[PDB]
């Protein structure tokens, strides 16, 4: 359904791959020219893969899906149909179970099972496979391949996991005090911009005496290097008060328990958290 | 700069300061030129004198207000350029363009470069001019329209032996605020005074007065002469309207020929040289402007109730049936007006004679509702509301002998 | 690279320029609300000019900036509004009127006092 | 058959009051209070000048731009069924003398008024009123008022109700003229 | 002075190298987003062919093959781009991300010269646009004290050549104006430098001034006591707020008087045609009780409607004139709820307060006694 | 008072904030969409079916009333309590297209316009008129009213319109469309009104055109065909069970410790933000603090954990239908 051009033109498809190009080529519109076809005719089994993204993004929005529900439900044809959404004439549901720790270790050895010589340790595929709980174990384990022919067991399965706090290390002194004041910003005033933001930034260091000062221009560069790694979210809203204009609102997305914990243990400094 | 400055009444320093502009060399004259003024200041009469006395300009007259969108002011541009070029010059031969291939701002600078390539075989640089009468009276107006025009020659090649002149005539104030960055030469257009505008109509009014045919033939019945009768029913009605219709040119001009008719039959063999005498007998035609030139019993009703309800609260109906006016009507619902229609009727249930009454009674654009195209009476979010003033209302509810003044006082 | 040139912008403008940020800054003080009308400005301007009328040395400036130095010419109530617009520092909303309509800075506080300071 | 010699005889009645009015550089304005816009107005046939009688609807007059565009459509085609692609402007009611060499008489017949919207009305009355310096272009408008002639003057422009004036006649015929 | 620099570079390149480059010229107001791609190709078949297709096919195609070829000498493709700032939009910078690409990783020299008016053009561009910028902003250095001022009108009045017997005598006049503080020629130059202090503004009336001029010892007259400098002043403050006042009657100053006090002592300050005839009615009663004629409400209604088109009375809660091309065609379709109610209903805003009218008014006027409240 | 006009200003009294009640729709009882349509189709067809079918067979007598009407140009409108599909497809085709058909001597073809419909355009159906008698739509029909009067008086195509009182039909422009075809003396127009203002649809000028004639047909129809197209049943009882079943294993006990959290006490205003961190000191579940936000924007775009920071959390959901969850997650 999603390798097509339009929605309503998937009756067209089908009549492309049921008739044989020897013959007449039709136009199908919608029921009316698809039911008469297969009136005389056989058994038509059609594969419908994503079936949530045929609605049109109530009424005219499931259209097509009700369509093909009622051409393939009324007698005196043989048409069946067999679809794969994604999560008195209601089709059968059947939700598929996710793969555990012991459906993921049997679909390894039964899909491995061709090759000779088996590399892998039983004790490393149990621990991929409760950790992923079908896409994500076969990531898992040809990352350990690429990783052990590369710098050249128990260890090669938890190396996959650990090389795809850690965030606040890789930044400098300067960029964690004006970072310290963000999220001050944020609590004693709540919805917040970059032009208050740097104004409480500045009156804030100048108590201390500490470091030099910044202008405008440059604050904007901190903010970016907390963004391209994650921890500062830069949105664009709307205001609240008479002046309710557009203007760029910051907003951050980290625990403040691991933000109280990374800037005390320097002991340098104490009133900007 | 050699050029001949006309002679316009009351207009020497707007005359002069077309001439120092406008010529026929591009080197000493500006790309831009807005000729900013209300209505009634002489914009198009300063333009039209200027541009016969000179033969030797070429000036091309655009109306924007014909077009309505933007769109085809695009495609009028292109059209009058080729055309004007083309008996400007027909010893050259040149190819004809589709002037409907222009819907773009950057097809404009295609087209006409396309037509400037065929025409290097001049000796001397000719200007044209695109006299643009009336740019902000455009429909689909916007601010980013006229950015768009005051860049056209920056596109242009320089070495062209035809160079285009843009002439844009405004109309309001703030229009041409929004671009006083720009550094246009602006000229301005004041308006007249109580002792221009009477000397612009006589000197316009009087050779198409004393010629008509109910003037000649009244002398019948019963050329220095006929002037001073003209000249003085000019003054006169000026004299009498200058309140009513300000200093507008128009709004004169429309007095004067619906009150000629009616002051030639009223002069007699006695009131041709006697002017006191012909002023009392004609006092019904400056006294005033003289203007310009059956509803059913149920529709009747339905009005009195609906003005209560869109100006009086619902809170305290249960007190009377059981300046507010001076603001915008409240929007009530339908159940709501049935009650109170159903008290101030004289000795009835709500047939479909009551709805078919409601129903026209929004035909005539008399109430007004919260939709204007595609309205849906059968949903319940949509509300009514009166749509008359409290003087129409009045007289309908004294036909019917029905109180109306007594709810709101 | 790391210059902001929005500080000397603002010094080296004219003095009907630096007016209208002074008017507009002075507006702040006073109500604190980030939206000041274009009817409050003019109305702060003229304010400021009948402070001292009595005085020789403040009325050489009342003939140009409402007569330029003319009889003729009546008493005044548009170039220096749309000049800091276009340059990123003013903002004025889409609106028909000119006295309700309201104006926002879009530079900040801190670095537009500084300029005003200068002159 | 008698109801339907009625019926017959009111739209006979009608059309020769209406052309008596219409043909005996302003706008001939005629308002007919009491019209729903259901009589079919025939125009004469006269020599060396071509009428065109134009309807508008409130439902195929949205904006300033259609009004004009389906206007310019009917000429066109009325005009090449009795005897090259022109804009569909005001261009072709200038060129209308040197395409097809006889005069120009315009006929617009406005249908159900107080259905239309008063700001696109008032729009299309001071566009059609630049054809007058043609002289050989005359533009008549028919109202078909159904409330009252004072309800349709508060919603206009003062220059749009002084420039009617100048040709303006009253025809009431509603479903009990004078019964 | 940013396209007239810029245009004063390439007459002067061309004099000399007039086979090494070409000239591409761009502009943000005319050329938008899709026809930014087709002016490029449109403007380099002419220029190919000057020294010695491209725009042919589709939109996709014309931008294929212009990557094709930007991206014994070479030839400079110098690009000209004005109102760069309209380009930077923050959805996406198509245009401005390619341009940019053809001066890093490609290797024919092109030279892109952006003219915009935004003093904050870093902020505007995004994070892949200004990483292949080499950031340099040269700002445009403006009038700073009196003295640059004067050398620049003294420069542009001064005939440097012999092409005329009065150029002896046209120099010693204006140097002998232009050195002298207490002459006319510097108190124009210092009223405009504290006002406007813009070299084209000032322009627009030197201009007219030698034109009018009929003989040279008209010349020498104007431009000495500037009699003409103090007529133009006066034209372009004549249609304002203030001069349209003038051209009014009594009749017409009556209305906004009266309309100006209802608006002032309500709240917010609105007010339609039956509130303002309530007070010009009360008016004419007061003054004739210690003729005016009265006019009935049939003929207020062509004055109401004029001093609207006048620029007078505002709607309230009206947007106007919209920004761009998008905005207006969605105003345009959708019927706003004051052209349904009556004119007589119409709630209307006052361009003028009442503190402001009783400056521009004199004393003589039997008008004045209700203008203070 | 209860009738006439001083019962409308006597029941709208100022109701006070502490006379008003606070029951919503948690003490009601659920119900699911098997049963609902098992209980209504057999109340349909077993209650009061014998004062049903004696009071239709009435209404039959009627039926020749019916004929004489619409050959002298009367169009037929019916009107009552209930539902009109059963009436009119019986009357339309079993007795007015044989009568028809054998008076003017195949059958007359019958066009059944649904109005319930939300999604019917004016554009399809003078699509089938067309075909069948052989703004374009609007002056397609005026050209057709002054042809077909010196045409002799013959129904050639009957207009059964369904529910005039649905969506569609209210619309303006698919109104003024049909009165038009009603003019028509070939043409035979069969409505039928639901809704208590259908007299305020039409006015002067649409009821000349239309020539309707009123029926009261009160045969109090439970309408089931018409109940079908909205949302009777209208945070999701039934579908929130197959959230978690698609879900993982370690999902479902993120979610079952914050069930029993909540309905402690429902007085508990529910789960703060750091009390949800304290569940996982106790049991291995998570990983870290920051893996908080990984598991919370999940569930709240299923609708099952509404926040409410005063970061204290409360779906909007009682306790009596919550408890019968914990039994299937279990
Ligand atoms: N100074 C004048 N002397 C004589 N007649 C004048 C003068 N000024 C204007 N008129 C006359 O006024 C008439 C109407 O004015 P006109 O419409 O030309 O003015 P406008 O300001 O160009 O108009 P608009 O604002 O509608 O474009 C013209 O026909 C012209 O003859
Ligand atoms: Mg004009
Ligand atoms: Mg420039």
């Amino acid at each position: 359904c999603i390798s097509l051009g339009e929605p309503s033109s998937i009756f067209q498809k089908i009549f492309d791959s049921f008739q044989d190009l020897n013959g007449p080529t039709l136009q199908i519109k919608n029921m009316q020219h698809l039911q008469k076809f297969l009136e005389p005719y056989t058994t038509f089994v059609v594969v419908l893969d994503e079936m949530d993204r045929l609605l049109h993004a109530e009424t005219q929005s499931v259209r097509t899906i009700l369509e093909l529900f009622l051409l393939a439900k009324l007698p005196t044809v043989s048409f069946v149909l067999i679809g794969m959404a994604n999560s008195g004439l209601l089709p059968q549901t059947i939700v598929f179970q996710p793969y555990t720790a012991e459906q993921m270790y049997e679909i390894v050895i039964q899909k491995m099972s061709s090759l000779p010589t088996i590399i892998f340790q039983p004790m490393a595929i149990k621990f991929a496979a409760k950790k992923c709980a079908l896409r994500k174990l076969f990531d898992v384990l040809r990352g350990s391949i690429e990783i052990y022919e590369l710098e050249k067991g128990l260890n090669y399965i938890a190396k996959v996991f650990s090389k795809f706090r850690t965030r606040i290390a890789k930044l400098n002194i300067q960029q964690k005090l004006i970072l310290c004041t963000i999220i001050q910003s944020l609590k004693l005033n709540s919805d917040a911009t970059i032009d208050e933001s740097f104004d409480h930034y500045i009156k804030a260091i100048t108590k201390t005496d500490t470091l030099a000062p910044l202008q405008r221009n440059e604050f904007l560069e901190i903010c970016t290097i907390l963004e391209t790694c994650g921890l500062v979210s830069i949105k664009k809203t709307k205001c609240k008060g008479k002046t309710k204009r557009f203007v760029d609102k910051i907003d951050v997305d980290l625990d403040m328990r691991e933000f109280y914990d990374e800037m005390t243990k320097i002991s340098i400094l104490k009133p900007f958290l | 700069m050699n050029v001949t400055t006309p002679e316009v009444a009351f207009r020497e320093y707007q005359t002069n300061c077309l001439a120092s502009y406008i010529s026929a060399d591009p080197d000493i004259t500006p790309s831009n030129l807005i000729l900013q003024g209300y209505s009634g200041t002489g914009k198009t009469y300063t333009l039209k004198k200027y541009f016969n006395a000179n033969p030797n300009l070429h000036a091309v007259w655009l109306e924007p207000v014909e077009l309505v969108s933007w769109k085809p002011l695009l495609q009028a541009i292109a059209r009058t350029v080729q055309y004007k070029l083309k008996t400007l010059y027909p010893n050259i031969p040149t190819t004809d363009y589709d002037p409907l291939q222009v819907e773009e701002p950057f097809l404009l600078v295609k087209t006409l470069h396309n037509i400037f390539v065929q025409y290097e075989s001049l000796q001397e640089k000719t200007c044209l001019f695109l006299i643009l009468d009336g740019f902000d009276s455009l429909q689909d107006l916007d601010a980013a329209l006229f950015n768009k025009y005051i860049k056209l020659n920056e596109l242009l090649p320089k070495d062209s032996k035809i160079n285009i002149k843009f002439i844009y005539t405004m109309l309001e104030t703030s229009f041409l605020q929004r671009y006083s960055t720009h550094c246009i030469p602006t000229v301005m257009f004041p308006r007249y005074n109580v002792d221009e505008v009477s000397t612009i109509l006589v000197m316009s009014r009087c050779g198409e007065l004393m010629e008509d045919s109910c003037l000649r033939k009244r002398i019948i019945e019963e050329d220095d002469q006929f002037q001073n009768v003209a000249a003085n029913f000019i003054h006169l009605i000026v004299q009498a309207f200058h309140s009513y219709t300000g200093n507008d040119i128009f709004a004169l001009n429309d007095l004067i020929d619906f009150k000629w008719p009616k002051y030639v039959s009223r002069i007699t063999k006695e009131n041709i040289f006697e002017p006191l005498a012909l002023y009392k007998s004609a006092i019904k035609l400056f006294l005033s402007t003289d203007d310009n030139l059956d509803l059913s019993i149920i529709s009747k009703y339905l009005l009195i109730a609906s003005y209560i309800c869109s100006y009086l609260e619902p809170r305290y109906d249960a007190s009377i049936f059981s300046n507010p006016r001076y603001l915008q009507p409240s929007l009530f619902a339908i159940e709501r007006l049935l009650a109170i229609f159903q008290a101030i009727f004289p000795i009835m249930k709500a047939n479909i004679e009551v709805f078919q009454n409601l129903s026209e009674l929004h035909t005539l654009k008399l109430i007004a509702t919260t939709m204007n195209k595609n309205i849906d009476y059968l949903s319940p979010k949509v509300r009514w509301k009166v749509n008359v003033p409290w003087e129409i209302i009045k007289e309908i509810s004294e036909s019917v002998h029905f109180n109306i003044s007594d709810y709101f006082s | 690279t790391l210059n902001s040139h929005v500080i000397t912008f603002m010094t080296r403008l004219s003095f009907t320029a630096k007016l209208f940020i002074y008017a507009l800054l002075n507006l702040m003080k006073k109500n604190g609300s980030q939206e000041q009308e274009l009817g409050d400005i003019v109305d702060e301007i003229k304010l400021l000019i009948e402070v001292n009328g009595s005085n020789k040395f403040v009325m050489e400036i009342a003939k140009t900036l409402f007569q330029q130095g003319s009889d003729n010419i009546s008493e005044q109530l548009d170039f220096v509004l749309n000049q800091l617009l276009d340059a990123g520092i003013l903002f004025k909303q889409t609106m028909k009127n000119d006295r309700i309509c309201c104006v926002k800075l879009n530079i900040s506080v801190e670095e537009a006092k500084r300029a005003m300071n200068e002159d | 058959d008698q109801v339907d010699h009625i019926i017959d005889n009111i739209e006979a009645d009608l059309k020769a009051e209406i052309s008596d009015l219409l043909y005996s550089r302003c706008f001939n304005t005629i308002f007919l209070l009491g019209s729903d816009s259901t009589t079919k107005i025939e125009l004469k046939d006269e020599s060396s000048r071509y009428n065109v009688l134009i309807e508008l609807t409130p439902k195929e007059s949205p904006n300033v731009r259609m009004m004009l565009r389906r206007s310019m459509y009917k000429l066109y085609s009325a005009a090449d069924a009795e005897e090259n692609d022109v804009s569909y402007d005001l261009s072709l009611v200038e060129n209308f003398k040197r395409l097809f060499g006889k005069d120009l008489a315009m006929v617009f017949n406005f249908k159900d008024v107080d259905s239309i919207n008063f700001n696109t009305l008032d729009n299309f009355i001071i566009l059609l009123k630049s054809a007058f310096k043609y002289d050989h272009v005359k533009i008549s408008l028919i109202f078909n008022i159904n409330t009252n002639l004072s309800n349709i003057e508060k919603n206009l422009r003062q220059s749009t109700i002084r420039l009617l004036k100048r040709n303006y006649h009253k025809l009431d015929v509603s479903s009990n003229k004078g019964f | 002075y940013k396209t007239y620099l810029l245009d004063y570079e390439l007459s002067l390149l061309q004099q000399s190298y007039k086979e090494q480059f070409i000239t591409i010229r761009l502009n943000g107001f005319i050329h938008s987003e899709q026809t930014a791609i087709n002016g490029i190709a449109t403007q380099l078949e002419q220029q190919l062919q000057k020294i010695h297709t491209i725009s042919s096919g589709s939109l996709t195609e014309v931008f294929e093959k212009i990557l094709l070829l930007l991206d014994i000498t070479k030839i400079t493709v110098v690009f000209i781009f004005d109102e760069i700032d309209t380009f930077a939009g923050p959805v996406r910078q198509t245009l401005l991300y390619n341009l940019f690409d053809m001066v890093e990783h490609s290797r024919v020299p092109v030279c892109i010269f952006g003219c915009t008016t935004k003093l904050n053009i870093l902020e505007y561009l995004e994070k892949r646009v200004k990483s292949r910028f080499s950031q340099r902003v040269i700002y445009m250095p403006q009038i700073q004290n009196l003295d640059d001022m004067v050398d620049a009108v003294r420069n542009l009045l001064t005939v440097r050549s012999e092409i005329s017997p009065w150029v002896s005598q046209w120099n010693e006049t204006l140097e002998k104006e232009l050195s002298d503080p207490r002459s006319n020629l510097n108190r124009h130059i210092r009223m405009n430098f504290e006002t406007f202090r813009s070299l084209p503004t000032l322009k627009n009336s030197i201009i007219p001034l030698v034109a009018t001029s009929k003989n040279f010892g008209s010349l020498c007259t104007a431009i000495k006591s500037c009699s003409f400098l103090d007529i133009y002043n006066k034209n372009q403050l004549s249609n304002n707020l203030t001069g349209r006042l003038q051209s009014l009657s009594d009749l017409e100053l009556a209305i906004l008087i009266s309309a100006a006090r209802v608006a002032l002592r309500a709240k917010d300050g609105s007010f339609n045609f039956n509130l303002a005839y309530a007070e010009y009615e009360k008016m004419i009663k007061a003054i004739n009780s210690r003729t005016i004629k009265l006019w009935l409400k049939k003929d207020v209604k062509n004055v109401w409607e004029n001093l609207v088109q006048l620029d007078f009375f505002t709607e309230k809660s009206a947007v106007g004139l919209r920004d761009n091309a998008t905005a207006a065609f969605y105003a345009s379709n959708y019927q706003f709820q004051g052209t349904m109610i009556p004119f007589d209903l119409r709630s209307y805003q006052m361009q003028i307060i009442l503190q402001e009218l009783r400056r521009i008014i004199p004393k003589s006027n039997m008008y004045y006694s209700w203008t203070q409240l | 008072f209860l009738d006439t006009f001083e019962g409308y200003f006597d029941q709208r009294k100022i109701v006070r904030t502490n006379a008003k009640s606070r029951h919503t729709m948690s003490m009601a009882p659920d119900v699911t969409r098997e049963e609902f349509s098992l209980v209504s189709n057999f109340f349909n067809e077993n209650f009061q079916k014998r004062p049903r079918q004696k009071l239709f067979e009435i209404q039959k007598k009627m039926f020749p009333q019916y004929w004489f009407e619409l050959t002298q140009g009367f169009s037929l409108l019916f009107y009552g309590v209930g539902s009109k599909r059963n009436f009119l497809e019986e009357f339309a085709i079993d007795y007015l297209s044989p009568k028809i058909a054998y008076s003017q001597l195949n059958s007359i073809p019958c066009l059944i316009l649904n109005g319930y419909n939300p999604s019917c355009n004016y554009r399809d159906v003078f699509k089938e008129i067309t075909d069948l008698l052989v703004n374009h739509v609007i002056l397609q029909i005026q050209k057709m009213i002054d042809f077909y009067k010196n045409q002799p008086l013959d129904i050639k195509l009957i207009l059964v319109v369904h529910n005039l009182d649905g969506p569609s039909i209210r619309k303006n422009t698919f109104q003024t469309m049909l009165s038009f075809l009603s003019v028509i003396r070939q043409i035979a127009i069969v409505a039928s009104t639901d809704h208590i203002y259908a007299p305020l649809l039409w006015d002067n000028m649409k009821a000349q055109n239309y020539n309707f004639v009123f029926h009261d047909i009160s045969n109090f129809e439970p309408s089931t065909v018409e109940s079908t197209f909205q949302d009777v049943m209208k945070s999701g009882a039934e579908g929130a069970k197959y959230v978690l079943q698609s879900l993982t294993v370690n999902s479902k006990k993120m979610y079952k410790l914050l069930i029993e959290t909540q309905m402690q006490n429902m007085q508990r205003t529910g789960v703060e933000l750091k009390l949800f961190n304290h569940l996982c000191a106790a049991d291995f579940i998570a990983s870290n603090e920051i893996a908080l936000r990984s598991m919370l924007r999940e569930f709240i775009e299923h609708k099952m954990a509404n926040i409410t920071k005063n970061e204290i959390i409360w779906v909007p959901y009682t306790y009596a239908e919550l408890e019968k969850l914990l039994k299937t997650v279990l």
